[PDB]
């Protein structure tokens, strides 16, 4: 069937402990691909709407193209290295 | 009149290969 | 099961081969029966051989999990843990299925000993085959470095006028290369007494650890590609080896380098790789410029080929060296398009003209498409592929890592564009030279392009318009793969 | 006329003026291969073929946009 | 085989020279001088140019802050 | 209906390249023509419900590209802009192709060439139907690709080969640029769709879009022929005659205009380089027909009106007047490939097959209906009144001076002499063919006769589109707030108002005044007073004619200095790199290091019994020595190597 995700985090886990490393990798991960799903849903209402609106596309569909533009640069897969080997509070 | 192009050497050393002036082929 | 069953029923292949061909040595002086067409039965034993090894991947591949995060088919044999992942399972089907391709190349012209030849190139595919599948790095070097024992002699007997040049060439540029990389090895076996490649993943080094372990591993990596200044080993080699020699070496020896980086360099040294990244960018720009340019002024027919395969090479190691996804898995489509086009041209430069004319001069050759029409076509289309024409895996390959590069490094990373343009104008040099003007009066006209020659060039042109129009064939299987090798901390 | 050598330079284009001998039969098949899938392509075309500019009402958009608001 | 290509003696004194130009290569002033340009200088162009455009970047999503057009017009008279 | 538009041309390159063995010669001409004519159909349908019923058709075959964010489809989408450019590929592409039954029915190879041809119109339809930008470089490469087969279609000879490769390189040049600014687009946007980039135009920063646009003319310059990168555009000449009234009217020429009007919505923003186009075009036409007025090559000067008409869409892009550079694009397409259908004509016409107009003279009688075509398609050329160029051509030139700007006025007087120029290279075109004293042999004038139906019946039916074509779909173009919202104008750039209220009368009437006097004083001297244009006398005359005739001496420029160049750093990187360094310090130089070491090493074996003594008590030195001394003891070592 559909498998989910298993919500783990770096952060309440032993990495001496295999599994549980093993799942704190893959939920980021998993996280990340359904922010890039949501961006491109995202890019769907905004292609939709420039083709309806012609020239009232700028008015129609600002907030849409302001909403892009804002998830476009974090909504991309980031790796679970970086934030497994990094303590952002120290 | 005619001269030969760019970046052909006057000179030449290799060994024992034939020294001979450059001749453009086209102008044959 | 794969690595038992790839492993037991290859040393029964290559005992049956040796035990029929071996039985009537002892001043017989016989003729034989298995002699006769050029030891056809052996040679065909072994053609059945490599294909069924493609089989044994099949049932393995039908299991996998796309949508699963880590190494699978995890197996122990030999003391050694054995698994798959998305990235490994494509590499080891490119280099099985050259297998076949590089026996069948091969399969009228040499001058004898074909059941040497057939042997040892099922040995260099499997050792090939199983380093994409070792999960530990001593066993990484261990089959890194074994295929340099059947190579070495596979130049040295079935090699052209300067074999002997070619044979130490390969035998001493890599073996000197990769002991600096096993030095990089020791040394993590020292301080964390395990050198698995999940145990390592996860260690952080001293930035200054890491630079050192680094450079010893880029060392055995930048020659393999390979990079400049370590290339020169590669022409050499490629114009005096057998025409299966070359296949392979271009297919798939060239694509362990990529790998390494993959499993060696990247989820181990992640912080340091950041660092080097600039300096892999300017060594690796500069060899896919000054290859091109040199290509230019070459007038031998398998190494103009040999130097176009530098050029491509450096933009699979700018791609795999972006952090992103998009240039990782540019890299690998370009790897595995690379794969079938670069064995391709070799076939039609060095396995169908040096077959009939034995001259790998440029001077000789002009005009062929008047008497020779299918070779002609089957050129021109796999120039194009060469030079990543869409349509072609090599354009999708190179447009991702070129993107790639851009996204990781808009200023320098632009550069890689000149690949478009430099490619072209080496490889439409050679091709409108080779199919233009009166057929050249120094040859003689004979056969076209035979029936095993047509279906080598088939198939390796069909993967690589599969993969140029639908990618997503090999993205699919490479998407979670690729996204762990990726290293950023975003606030 | 001249010298074609067609005896073995037979390209699948033809190779210096070369007309087959039953070049009206096989013309008439490959006018009927023309013709059958040139209406598939219709077919495939009429069917597959929409219009972007009216998927989508524009009632339906407006909430979109102030959703994404 | 048949001996298909009529081998030319010049052909192959030229290709054989091409092949072996490491032969009488001298590390001379001139030589010299291609190395210093090939191996240091354009790699430390390349090499500046890498580091100091290092993350300074952000070309994703990059916004416009500032008019492109002007609001008035003055003649020049 | 969309599918048939697209595919049904790649079905005819199919049949004519893989099945031209099994239908032979003649069928295999007419089924290449009948799939293009099926696309001909299908596209006037489509122009009708697209332009005038506001309706558009899109076909997502399936997906290309799917790496995480960056989705890229097979997807062809046909739209006002789409569908307009089609009316020109399309219709030429037929008319050529009929054109070329009977032009190449003296070719051995004439299965390959109408292969060529198809497939060429196939890539060509492939590009300016694409949904997104990846699927118009697929177009835009196998243009080149397809280019490049039909320049060396006669790969015999040895000019054709090499003006292939030329053409290739060239434009494969610009693919590189185009690469890039596909790849700063995904960069910055995300996306190559069209739907996605265009919404994004207004909020993007100026830098990225000009990084993105300086990229894509560059690649605009080498299709268009634009300065800079036109050396191939006449060395494209070598091809057969179809091939170049097919890519000089309404293709690869005419792809470079098509990219720049497709990214309107982006190009609006970034007045820099809309400046730069501005004057590229200007340059360029200005040089054109300079070149062109002593040019000898009746295709070589046609070739040189394309590169000058072209620079007229450029400058019309420059001002951001998209709708005058698209319909100036329509309108050229028709009357410039009846001018090389054309030329053509009386190339075989001749005996001799001459293509010099010094070897022409008194054709007017023996063949009047080419004349005809030439005289009707150089006054529509001309923009004379009431002909087809007159209300494309025209409305441009003025619009430089309409934009008031210091650049505007500049290119107004450069686009003015290249309007006064048009008619004097046009009227010099037309005297030495037609008007001239006979300077070819007897023999030849009472064998010069009228072609076959079949290559009239494309000059007839473009002869009419010349004459009346412009006027009728003037208003769709050029109508005041007519929609089109494809191209897309800024309200800050709109300035056909201007043009067409504030002109003076003078400037109204001058492009006419100066090309129909200009061109009459021109035509007086050669009758009567030749003895004028015996340039050879003065030599200042003969330097002057001889820098324009060698075409400002651009083509020495680029192959003695450029290519020289660029192969000699190859050679240098080849010789003091690969060759050189490399081995010094590789096997070369590492051999004669081991020979010098291992020789050394040889002479130190020999059973004696007095050396191996020494040698054991010098080794007690390093029990006496203190160990600081060990790095000495090395260096001394090693100077007595040597
Ligand atoms: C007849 C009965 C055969 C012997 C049965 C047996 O138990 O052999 C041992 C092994 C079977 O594997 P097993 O021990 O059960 O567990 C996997 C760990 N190797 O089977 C083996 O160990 C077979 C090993 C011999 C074949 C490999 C020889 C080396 C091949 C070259 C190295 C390739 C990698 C580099
Ligand atoms: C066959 C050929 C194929 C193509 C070959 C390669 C061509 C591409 C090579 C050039 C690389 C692409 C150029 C893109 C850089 C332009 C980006 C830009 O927007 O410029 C400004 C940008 C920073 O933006 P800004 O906001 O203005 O800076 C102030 C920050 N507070 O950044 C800057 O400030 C300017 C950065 C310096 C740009 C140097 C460009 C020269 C590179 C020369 C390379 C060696 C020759
Ligand atoms: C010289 C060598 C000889 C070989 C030369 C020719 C090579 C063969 C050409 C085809 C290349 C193989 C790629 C097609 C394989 C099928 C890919 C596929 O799986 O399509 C799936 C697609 C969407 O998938 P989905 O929605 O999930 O539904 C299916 C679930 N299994 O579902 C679909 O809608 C299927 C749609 C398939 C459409 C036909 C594809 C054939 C190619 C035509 C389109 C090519 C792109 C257009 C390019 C035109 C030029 C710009
Ligand atoms: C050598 C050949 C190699 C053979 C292997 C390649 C196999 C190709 C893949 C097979 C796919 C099977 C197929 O055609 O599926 C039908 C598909 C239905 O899928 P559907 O989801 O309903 O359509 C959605 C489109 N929006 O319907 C489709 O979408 C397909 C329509 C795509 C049309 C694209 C046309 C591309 C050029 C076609 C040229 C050849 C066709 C003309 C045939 C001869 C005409 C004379
Ligand atoms: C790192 C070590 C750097 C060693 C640099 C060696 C420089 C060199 O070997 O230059 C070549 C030179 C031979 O001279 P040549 O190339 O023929 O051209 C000169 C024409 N006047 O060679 C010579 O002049 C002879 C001296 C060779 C010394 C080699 C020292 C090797 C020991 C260190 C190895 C590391
Ligand atoms: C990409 C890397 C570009 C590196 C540019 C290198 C420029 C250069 O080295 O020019 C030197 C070369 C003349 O060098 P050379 O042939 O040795 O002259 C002495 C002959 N007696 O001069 C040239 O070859 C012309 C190079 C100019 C084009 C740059
Ligand atoms: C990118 C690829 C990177 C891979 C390349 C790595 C190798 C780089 C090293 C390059 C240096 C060697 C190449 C140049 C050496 C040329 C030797 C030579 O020509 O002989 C010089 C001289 C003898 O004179 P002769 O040769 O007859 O004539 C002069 C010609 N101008 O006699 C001499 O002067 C030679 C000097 C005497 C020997 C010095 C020995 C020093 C110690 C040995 C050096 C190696 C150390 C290794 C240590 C571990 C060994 C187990
Ligand atoms: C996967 C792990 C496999 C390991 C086993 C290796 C094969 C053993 C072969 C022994 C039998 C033999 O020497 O037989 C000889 C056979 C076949 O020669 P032939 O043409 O019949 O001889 C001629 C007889 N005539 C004249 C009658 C026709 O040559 C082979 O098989 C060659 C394979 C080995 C080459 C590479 C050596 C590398 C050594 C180091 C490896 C790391
Ligand atoms: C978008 C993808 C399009 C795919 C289909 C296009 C049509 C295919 C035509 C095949 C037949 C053909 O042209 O090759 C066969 C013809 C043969 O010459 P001929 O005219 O029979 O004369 C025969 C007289 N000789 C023998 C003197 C030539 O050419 C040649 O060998 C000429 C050499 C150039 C090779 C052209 C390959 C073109 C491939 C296109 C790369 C993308
Ligand atoms: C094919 C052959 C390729 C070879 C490899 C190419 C990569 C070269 C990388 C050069 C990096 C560079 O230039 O970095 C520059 C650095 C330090 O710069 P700085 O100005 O001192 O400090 C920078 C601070 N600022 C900007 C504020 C002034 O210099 C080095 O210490 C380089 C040491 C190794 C080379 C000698
Ligand atoms: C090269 C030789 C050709 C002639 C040189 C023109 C000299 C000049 O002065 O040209 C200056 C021009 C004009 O633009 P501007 O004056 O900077 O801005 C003027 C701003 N308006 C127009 C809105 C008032 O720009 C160029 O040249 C364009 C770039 C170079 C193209 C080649
Ligand atoms: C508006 C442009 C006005 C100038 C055109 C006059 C006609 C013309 O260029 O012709 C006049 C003459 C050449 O005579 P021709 O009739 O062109 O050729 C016949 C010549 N023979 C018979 C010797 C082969 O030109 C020239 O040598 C002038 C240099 C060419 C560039 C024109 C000016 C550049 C600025
Ligand atoms: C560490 C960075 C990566 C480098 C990888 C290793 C490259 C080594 C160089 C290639 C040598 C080669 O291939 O040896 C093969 C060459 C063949 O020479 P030939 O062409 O037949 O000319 C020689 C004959 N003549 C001139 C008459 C035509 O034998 C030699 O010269 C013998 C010297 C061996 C020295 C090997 C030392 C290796 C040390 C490696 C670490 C410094």
């Amino acid at each position: 069937d559909h498998v989910r995700s298993p919500n783990v985090s770096f952060d309440d886990i032993d990495y001496n402990n295999s599994q549980d490393l093993h799942n704190a990798q893959e939920s980021l991960l998993r996280e990340q691909w359904i922010r890039v799903s949501a961006l491109k849903v995202c890019r769907k209402a905004l292609e939709s709407c420039y083709k309806t609106s012609g020239p009232n596309h700028y008015e129609d569909c600002r907030e849409i193209a302001e909403k892009y533009l804002n998830m476009l640069p974090d909504h991309r897969i980031q790796g679970f290295l970086g934030y497994q080997k990094n303590d952002p509070s120290k | 009149k005619s001269f030969l192009p760019h970046f052909i050497p006057k000179n030449y050393s290799y060994g024992d290969y034939p020294r001979l002036k450059p001749e453009n082929l086209q102008k044959r | 099961m794969l690595v038992q069953n790839l492993i037991i029923f290859n040393i029964i292949g290559i005992v049956l081969l040796v035990l029929l061909n071996n039985n009537n040595n002892g001043i017989l002086n016989k003729k034989s029966l298995l002699t006769i067409k050029n030891e056809l039965k052996l040679k065909q034993i072994g053609l059945i051989i490599s294909i069924i090894n493609i089989l044994i991947i099949i049932e393995n591949w039908i299991g996998f999990n796309s949508n699963y995060y880590g190494f699978q088919n995890i197996e122990r044999f030999l003391n050694i843990y054995w698994g798959i992942d998305g990235i490994s399972l494509l590499l080891v089907l490119l280099t099985l299925i050259l297998g076949p391709i590089a026996i069948l190349s091969n399969w009228k012209n040499l001058k004898g000993y074909y059941t040497y030849y057939v042997i040892s190139i099922n040995m260099l595919v499997i050792l090939m085959a199983l380093n994409f599948i070792c999960l530990d790095l001593v066993s990484f070097y261990i089959l890194f470095e074994s295929t340099l024992a059947p190579l070495f002699l596979l130049i040295g007997i079935y090699g052209a006028n300067n074999k002997n040049k070619a044979a130490y060439y390969v035998l001493i540029y890599t073996l000197a290369s990769s002991l600096f990389m096993l030095l990089s090895i020791v040394i993590y076996y020292i301080i964390i007494n395990s050198t698995d490649y999940i145990y390592i993943n996860n260690i952080i080094l001293s930035i200054n650890l890491q630079s050192l372990l680094f450079i010893g591993i880029i060392i055995g990596i930048a020659v393999k590609t390979p990079l400049m200044p370590v290339h020169t080993w590669l022409p050499t080699v490629h114009s005096e080896s057998p025409l299966g020699g070359s296949i392979l070496l271009a297919g798939v020896i060239l694509k362990l380098a990529i790998y390494g980086v993959i499993r060696l360099l990247l989820p181990n040294l992640s912080e340091i790789s950041m660092m080097f990244t600039p300096i892999i960018y300017i060594i690796s720009i500069l060899t896919l410029i000054y290859s091109s340019l040199i290509t230019l002024k070459q007038t031998d027919l398998k190494v103009i080929i040999a130097y176009s395969s530098i050029s491509h090479l450096a933009v699979c190691m700018i791609g795999i060296f972006a952090n992103n996804l998009i240039g990782i898995n540019g890299s690998l489509i370009l790897c595995l398009a690379h794969g079938f086009v670069s064995p391709a041209l070799f076939i039609l430069v060095g396995g169908i003209l040096y077959d009939r004319y034995h001259n790998r001069l440029i001077n000789y050759y002009q005009g062929l498409s008047t008497f020779m029409p299918i070779f002609s076509i089957y050129l021109v289309v796999f120039s194009f592929c060469n030079t990543g024409t869409p349509l072609s895996g090599n354009f999708v390959g190179e447009f991702l890592s070129i993107t790639g590069a851009v996204i990781r490094h808009p200023i320098i990373g632009s550069l890689t564009a000149a690949s478009v343009l430099l490619s072209a104008c080496y490889q439409m040099k050679l091709t409108n030279r080779l199919t233009g003007s009166v057929f050249s009066q120094y040859l003689h006209i004979t056969n076209d392009v035979t029936n095993r020659e047509i279906f080598l060039l088939n198939w390796l042109l069909i993967p690589t318009i599969i993969i140029g129009i639908y990618p997503s064939f090999v993205t699919n299987i490479l998407n979670l793969a690729s996204s762990t090798l990726i290293y950023s901390v975003l606030i | 006329h001249h010298i074609h050598t067609p005896s073995y330079i037979k390209p699948p284009t033809g190779g210096w003026n070369f007309t087959p001998a039953n070049w009206k039969q096989n013309t008439v098949l490959v006018l009927v291969g023309f013709t059958a899938c040139c209406v598939g392509l219709y077919k495939l075309g009429e069917a597959g073929s929409y219009n972007p500019k009216l998927k989508y009402k524009e009632e339906e958009l407006s909430r979109w946009n102030q959703s994404a608001k | 085989g048949p001996h298909l290509l009529r081998e030319d003696a010049s052909f192959q004194r030229y290709g054989q020279l091409r092949d072996n130009l490491a032969t009488y290569w001298k590390f001379n002033r001139k030589a010299a001088r291609n190395v210093f340009i090939f191996l240091v200088a354009v790699p430390a162009g390349l090499g500046y140019l890498a580091y100091n455009y290092e993350g300074k970047t952000p070309f994703v999503g990059k916004r416009r802050t500032e008019p492109i057009f002007e609001q008035d017009y003055v003649p020049r008279k | 209906m969309i599918l048939l538009c697209i595919f049904t041309p790649f079905l005819g390159s199919l049949i004519s390249g893989f099945f031209g063995r099994y239908i032979g010669v003649n069928s295999s001409k007419w089924i290449v023509c009948l799939s293009i004519f099926v696309s001909v159909v299908s596209t006037y349908i489509l122009f009708i419900d697209v332009i005038f019923n506001e309706i558009e058709y899109t076909y997502n075959i399936m997906n290309w590209l799917n790496v995480e964010y960056l989705v890229v489809d097979w997807s062809f989408t046909i739209d006002k802009l789409s569908v307009s450019m089609l009316v020109p590929v399309v219709t030429v592409s037929f008319l050529v192709h009929l054109y070329s039954v009977s032009y190449m029915s003296h070719d051995p190879h004439q299965q390959r060439f109408f292969s060529y041809l198809s497939m060429f119109t196939f890539a060509m339809i492939v590009l300016v139907t694409g949904d997104n930008y990846l699927i118009l470089f697929v177009g835009w490469e196998f243009i080149g690709v397809a280019s490049y087969l039909l320049i060396s279609f006669w790969f015999t000879r040895f000019n054709a080969v090499k003006s292939g490769l030329s053409a290739l390189l060239i434009n494969r040049f610009g693919d590189a640029l185009l690469v890039l600014g596909l790849s700063y687009l995904v960069l910055v946007t995300g996306s190559v769709n069209y739907n996605t980039v265009f919404a994004l135009g207004s909020y993007l920063d100026v830098n990225m879009i000009t990084v993105i646009l300086i990229c894509f003319l560059v690649a605009s310059m080498a299709k268009s022929a634009q300065l800079g990168l036109h050396s191939w555009l006449l060395l494209a000449m070598e091809g057969p005659t179809p091939v170049s009234s097919l890519l000089h009217a309404a293709c690869l020429v005419i792809a470079g205009v098509f990219l720049l009007m497709r990214s309107s919505p982006l190009l609006e923003y970034t007045p820099i380089v809309l400046l730069l186009i501005l004057w590229l075009g200007g340059l360029s036409t200005l040089i054109s027909g300079l070149i062109a007025m002593v040019s000898n090559d009746i295709k070589k000067i046609i070739a040189l009106s394309t590169m000058s008409q072209v620079g007229i869409m450029m400058i019309a892009i420059g001002v951001s007047c998209y709708n005058l550079a698209l319909f100036h694009l329509i309108c050229h397409s028709f009357f410039k490939a009846l001018l090389f259908m054309s030329a053509g004509s009386v190339i075989h016409s001749i005996i001799s097959e001459y293509q010099d107009i010094r070897m022409y003279g008194g054709f007017r009688q023996f063949i009047p209906l080419a004349y005809t075509c030439i005289f009707i398609a150089s006054l529509s050329l001309m923009a004379i009144p009431g002909l087809t160029g007159f209300y494309s051509k025209d409305i441009i030139i003025e619009s430089m001076y309409g934009e008031y700007t210091f650049s505007g006025f500049i290119i107004y007087w450069f686009a003015l002499i290249s309007a006064t120029c048009t008619s004097l290279y046009s009227i010099r075109l037309i005297y030495y063919t037609f008007l001239n004293n006979p300077n070819s042999p007897k023999y030849i004038y009472i064998n010069l006769k009228e072609n076959d139906i079949v290559l009239i019946t494309p000059m007839i039916i473009l002869t009419i589109l010349s004459i009346f074509g412009g006027y009728l779909l003037r208003d769709i173009y050029l109508g005041m707030g007519s929609p089109f919202n494809e191209l897309f104008i800024h309200p800050n750039n709109l300035s056909l108002i201007e043009t067409e209220f504030s002109l003076p009368s003078i400037l109204k009437v001058l492009p006419l005044i100066t090309g129909l006097g200009g061109g009459l004083i021109l035509l007086l001297i050669y009758e009567f007073n030749y003895s004028l244009f015996l340039v050879y006398n003065n030599k200042n005359l003969s330097k002057l004619y001889s820098f324009f005739n060698q075409k400002i001496m651009f083509d020495q420029l680029l192959n003695n200095l450029i290519l020289r160049s660029g192969l000699n750093i190859g050679w240098l990187l080849n010789v003091h790199i690969d060759r050189g360094i490399l081995q010094l310090f590789g096997p070369l130089g590492l051999w004669k290091l081991s020979t010098f070491i291992s020789s050394k090493l040889n002479k130190l074996v020999f059973l004696n019994i007095g050396f191996i003594l020494e040698i054991i008590v010098l080794s007690w030195l390093l029990i006496v020595f203190k160990v600081s001394l060990l790095k000495y003891i090395l260096l001394l070592i090693i100077f007595i190597i040597l």
